[PDB]
């Protein structure tokens, strides 16, 4: 779905 | 084949720092320099790899992908620039090969 997932 | 990529991060619904771009692009090669800026109401960046093949690889693999869930879409193209000139190491630019640069104009 995305490269890093949920924001830091 | 240029080792420099021109990047646009669309749908910027969460901040994307220079360091996050370094993290993502470092998977495909050695990132030497990065400079970010806002033009035409769009977040953009120039990123220089040591190897043009790394740039080609990153474009093929990352173009169109979202950095975080539901946002921050990478739009990647090749720049005609053969290298990048960075004057400062701060939140908007970084020369990973020159640790002695100031963080801002003297």
């Amino acid at each position: 779905v995305s490269l890093l997932g949920a924001p830091p | 084949q240029s080792p420099v990529l021109r990047i646009i991060v669309e749908n910027l619904f969460y901040p994307v720092t220079l360091d996050v771009l370094h993290q993502i692009f470092s998977k495909f090669g050695t990132v030497l320099k990065i400079i970010t800026f806002t033009k035409n109401n769009q977040f953009q960046a120039l990123l220089q790899y040591a190897d043009p093949v790394s740039a080609q690889h990153a474009k093929l693999s990352l173009d169109g992908q979202n950095i975080y869930n539901a946002c921050c879409t990478l739009r990647i193209d090749f720049s005609k620039l053969t290298s990048l000139n960075v004057k400062y190491n701060n939140d908007k630019s970084r020369d990973y090969t020159r640790p002695d640069l100031p963080s801002g104009d003297s």
